[PDB]
Protein backbone atom coordinates (compact mmCIF):
# COMPACT_ATOMS: atom_id res chain seq x y z
CA UNK A 1 0.00 0.00 0.00
CA UNK A 2 1.40 3.41 -0.89
CA UNK A 3 -0.29 6.97 -0.46
CA UNK A 4 0.37 10.37 0.92
CA UNK A 5 -1.72 12.75 2.10
CA UNK A 6 -1.02 16.42 3.20
CA UNK A 7 -3.20 18.96 5.23
CA UNK A 8 -4.39 22.24 5.09
CA UNK A 9 -3.24 25.84 6.18
CA UNK A 10 -6.06 27.21 8.58
CA UNK A 11 -4.70 30.43 10.77
CA UNK A 12 -8.30 30.14 11.57
CA UNK A 13 -7.96 26.68 12.44
CA UNK A 14 -10.91 25.25 10.99
CA UNK A 15 -11.70 23.62 7.55
CA UNK A 16 -14.16 21.03 5.99
CA UNK A 17 -13.52 17.52 4.37
CA UNK A 18 -15.63 16.24 2.15
CA UNK A 19 -16.22 12.53 2.21
CA UNK A 20 -16.31 11.26 -1.40
CA UNK A 21 -18.68 8.66 -2.91
CA UNK A 22 -15.43 7.59 -4.49
CA UNK A 23 -16.34 4.94 -6.65
CA UNK A 24 -18.03 4.27 -9.93
CA UNK A 25 -20.88 6.83 -10.79
CA UNK A 26 -23.42 6.17 -12.67
CA UNK A 27 -25.71 8.82 -15.05
CA UNK A 28 -29.41 10.32 -14.64
CA UNK A 29 -29.40 9.82 -10.92
CA UNK A 30 -28.13 11.77 -8.20
CA UNK A 31 -26.11 11.67 -5.46
CA UNK A 32 -26.13 12.69 -1.72
CA UNK A 33 -22.72 14.12 -0.57
CA UNK A 34 -21.30 14.43 3.03
CA UNK A 35 -18.90 16.36 4.52
CA UNK A 36 -17.60 17.40 7.73
CA UNK A 37 -17.20 21.03 9.00
CA UNK A 38 -15.69 22.69 11.81
CA UNK A 39 -15.87 26.49 12.78
CA UNK A 40 -13.67 27.45 15.06
CA UNK A 41 -15.77 30.20 17.31
CA UNK A 42 -17.72 29.87 14.05
CA UNK A 43 -19.19 33.64 13.42
CA UNK A 44 -16.47 35.27 15.63
CA UNK A 45 -18.31 38.27 15.49
CA UNK A 46 -20.29 38.14 12.46
CA UNK A 47 -23.56 37.29 12.23
CA UNK A 48 -26.29 34.23 13.50
CA UNK A 49 -26.20 32.28 10.18
CA UNK B 1 21.89 14.54 28.68
CA UNK B 2 18.40 16.37 28.22
CA UNK B 3 18.65 16.94 24.81
CA UNK B 4 14.98 18.49 23.20
CA UNK B 5 14.89 18.35 19.43
CA UNK B 6 11.66 18.07 18.13
CA UNK B 7 11.38 16.32 14.45
CA UNK B 8 10.66 19.91 13.02
CA UNK B 9 10.20 22.90 15.54
CA UNK B 10 6.57 22.78 15.42
CA UNK B 11 5.49 26.72 14.34
CA UNK B 12 1.42 25.64 14.60
CA UNK B 13 1.28 28.60 12.18
CA UNK B 14 3.11 30.61 9.29
CA UNK B 15 5.41 27.48 8.50
CA UNK B 16 7.36 25.43 10.44
CA UNK B 17 10.52 27.11 11.56
CA UNK B 18 13.96 24.80 11.64
CA UNK B 19 16.33 23.43 14.31
CA UNK B 20 19.07 25.69 15.24
CA UNK B 21 21.27 26.26 18.32
CA UNK B 22 21.39 29.69 20.20
CA UNK B 23 23.68 31.95 22.02
CA UNK B 24 23.71 33.91 24.82
CA UNK B 25 24.69 34.21 28.48
CA UNK B 26 23.91 31.42 31.41
CA UNK B 27 24.43 31.08 35.12
CA UNK B 28 26.36 27.87 34.97
CA UNK B 29 28.44 30.42 32.45
CA UNK B 30 28.43 33.00 34.86
CA UNK B 31 29.44 30.34 37.71
CA UNK B 32 32.43 29.35 35.38
CA UNK B 33 33.27 32.23 34.01
CA UNK B 34 33.34 33.00 37.76
CA UNK B 35 36.38 30.40 38.02
CA UNK B 36 34.37 27.95 39.77
CA UNK B 37 31.81 24.98 39.67
CA UNK B 38 28.77 24.14 42.01
CA UNK B 39 26.64 20.94 42.53
CA UNK B 40 22.55 21.59 42.18
CA UNK B 41 19.81 20.37 39.94
CA UNK B 42 17.98 23.73 39.22
CA UNK B 43 17.53 25.02 35.67
CA UNK B 44 21.26 26.55 35.65
CA UNK B 45 22.72 25.55 31.93
CA UNK B 46 20.58 26.44 29.44
CA UNK B 47 18.18 23.53 27.82
CA UNK B 48 21.02 22.54 25.29
CA UNK B 49 20.16 19.70 22.49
Amino acid sequence: AHHTAYLVFSPSKSFVHLEPMSHELPCGHTQTVQAHYILNGGTLLGLKK
Amino acid sequence: EDCINRHNVYINGITYTPVSSTNEKDMYSFLEDMGLKAFTNSKIRKPKM
